[PDB]
């Protein structure tokens, strides 16, 4: 598990969750997370980066998909799906 | 664990079964009484499929004890909720949760 990918998602999700649940700011939540997702797209490199991707990468990609869906739907059920995935990862990297 | 304390009884006959979609209205509060979320504030009944562990353990076990129409208070220890981790932005570590739950229907 790449320490830097772990750290950036740990801190990122802490911030995104504060903005969403605490400050009622869904745009702010999406803005913090978008560059973390883009960082995953650039694809692994270390052995540890690859290990991170195998454990969490598909779950993270799907969480972004649910967010994107929320952007068209406005249905909180979609945003819940996203958080289910984000929290699944968060809990394992903490 | 979870304690279920009835406020208003259900029909005593129709209980959630594995694989059913359970439809509820709820309000969640921390042990101190601060509301953190409520389906009633958005006028949107909350749904989950029993047995999928899509919701915290206290819900899975507590709501399964309810019958249709029932309204109850669920008191959920951290280990049956978000545990040592909490959920960032909303549920602190080691939080006891208290929910008011109304089982509206099964689909
Ligand atoms: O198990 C629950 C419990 C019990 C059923 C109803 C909601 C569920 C509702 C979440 C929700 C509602 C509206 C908007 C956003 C979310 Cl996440 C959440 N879950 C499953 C779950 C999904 C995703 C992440 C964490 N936990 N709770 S909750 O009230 O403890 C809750 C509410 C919110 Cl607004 C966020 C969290 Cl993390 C938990
Ligand atoms: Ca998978
Ligand atoms: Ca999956
Ligand atoms: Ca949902
Ligand atoms: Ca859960």
């Amino acid at each position: 598990m790449d320490p830097e990918f772990m750290e950036m998602w740990h801190e990122g999700l802490e911030e995104a969750s504060r903005l969403y649940f605490g400050e009622r700011n869904v745009k702010g939540m999406f803005e913090v997370l978008e560059p973390l997702h883009a960082m995953m797209e650039r694809g692994p490199q270390t052995l540890k980066e690859t290990s991170f991707n195998q454990a969490y990468g598909r779950d993270l990609m799907e969480a972004q998909e649910w967010c994107r869906k929320y952007m068209k739907s406005g249905n909180v059920k979609d945003l819940t799906q996203a958080w289910d995935l984000y929290y699944h990862v968060f809990r394992r990297i903490s | 664990g979870v304690q279920v304390e009835t406020i208003s009884p259900g029909d005593g006959r129709t209980f959630p079964k594995r694989g059913q979609t359970v439809v509820v209205h709820y309000t969640g509060m921390l042990e101190d009484g601060k509301k953190f979320d409520s389906s009633r504030d958005r006028n949107k009944p909350f749904k989950f499929m029993l047995g999928k562990q899509e919701v915290i353990r206290g819900w899975e076990e507590g709501v399964a004890q309810m019958s249709v129409g029932q309204r109850a208070k669920l008191t959920i220890s951290p280990d049956y909720a978000y545990g040592a981790t909490g959920h960032p932005g909303i549920i602190p570590p080691h939080a006891t949760l208290v929910f008011d739950v109304e089982l509206l229907k099964l689909e």
